[PDB]
């Protein structure tokens, strides 16, 4: 669980509290605020199947 | 070094859309935009103060940084944001200014001058000079020491600390003791452009054709390309100017623009560091305490600053 800390609309790319998500992660938007469900994708970490 | 991962990240996300139609492309719209970047740590300061300095037909907004733990008579930068001399303003390089005051050890006083093209060039220049004349003549009431006054600025703001510098060695004054050019947009010959604004042209981030809109909203004319006051680099005589420090970065267009600079001074007798960040694009610094190798840069430009004013 976290929360959206920005997410830019328009080039679908933001960060979670931190943790990166793009837009193809989304299960089309995320808004500051929200609070999310997502795996980790420590492959600088990116977020994956964000709720 | 390969790109700084978190902002390999926020790159390959980018370059997902197509590029601007920048024939079209207004500057009340390229600010309704939202930001690429977003708000980044403020790291903390002993006081913030924020007000206005009259000026000439116009009030231009002012924020000063003093950091914990220096004791007056305070060194001082003099800060001109970056923005493409179209955007940007005081809260946008905020968490830059915190940085430099914390980590410089030094006064910085942020200068909101007017932006393009509302205000086309020279404006910005004008308002450049002036600022830094209005502070540097009330270094008294400041608590400043007027030996150990700097300026310094990112990209377009780094052309106008560049520019500042170049003003006050025409007029006498005010002393300025450092340059702080952060992958500063210092110009170039048109005939002649250096590799990396046509290596690095497109893919991270400040992109040629974005560099080209930036100047056709800023200039009256393409004949002022190489009016020194906008390419400061074909400015006839550098001798006499203020000691350096340039940073450029790796996957800048603008890389070898701020290294054409530094050569440029070092061959009229001018101490010049220049460092290479190589993991890093342009604006970098306000990705600061977001990418690890933004944050690192960042940290070491500061202590450039501090070393050079202590």
């Amino acid at each position: 669980r976290g929360k959206v800390k920005w997410f830019h609309d328009y080039y679908g790319y933001g960060f979670i509290t931190d943790v990166f998500v793009n837009a193809d992660a989304i299960d089309k938007t995320l808004k500051e605020g929200q609070v999310v469900e997502f795996e980790i994708d420590s492959t600088a970490p990116q977020a994956a199947h964000v709720k | 070094m390969p790109l700084d991962p978190v902002i390999q990240q926020v790159l390959d996300q980018l370059n997902r859309m197509p590029a601007p139609d920048y024939k079209h492309l207004s500057a009340q719209q390229f600010r309704s935009q939202q930001s690429l970047f977003p708000p980044v740590k403020k790291e903390p300061v002993a006081e913030v103060r924020e007000f206005d300095m009259d000026l000439p037909g116009r009030t231009l907004k002012v924020r000063m940084y003093r950091p914990e733990g220096v004791e007056p008579p305070y060194p001082a930068l003099v800060y001109y944001h970056g923005g493409g001399w179209v955007v940007g303003d005081l809260e946008t390089h905020d968490p830059v200014c915190r940085v430099l005051a914390k980590d410089g050890r030094a006064v910085v006083f942020s200068v909101d001058y007017r932006l393009a093209p509302e205000h086309k060039f020279p404006a910005a220049v004008e308002d450049a000079y002036d600022a830094l004349q209005w502070i540097a003549e009330r270094a008294a009431d400041f608590h400043l020491d007027p030996a150990r006054i700097a300026v310094g600025g990112d990209s377009a703001g780094g052309n106008l600390a560049a520019v500042t510098s170049i003003l006050a060695k025409e007029r006498g004054g005010p002393a300025i003791a450092f340059q702080l050019l952060i992958y500063p947009s210092t110009g170039y010959d048109p005939a002649h452009p250096p590799a990396s604004i046509e290596e690095n042209a497109e893919g991270y981030l400040l992109t040629g054709g974005m560099m080209l809109w930036f100047r056709d909203q800023y200039l009256n004319s393409l004949e002022e390309l190489t009016h020194p006051w906008f390419s400061p680099v074909l400015y006839p005589d550098l001798s006499g100017l203020p000691p350096a420090y340039i940073a450029t970065a790796q996957y800048d267009p603008l890389r070898d623009v701020g290294k054409l600079y530094a050569e440029a001074l070092n061959k009229a007798g001018v101490k010049v560091e220049i460092e290479n960040f190589e993991d890093l694009i342009h604006g970098f610094a306000q990705f600061y305490s977001l990418s690890p190798g933004a944050t690192k840069a960042l940290v070491r430009i500061a202590e450039k600053l501090r070393d050079a004013l202590a």
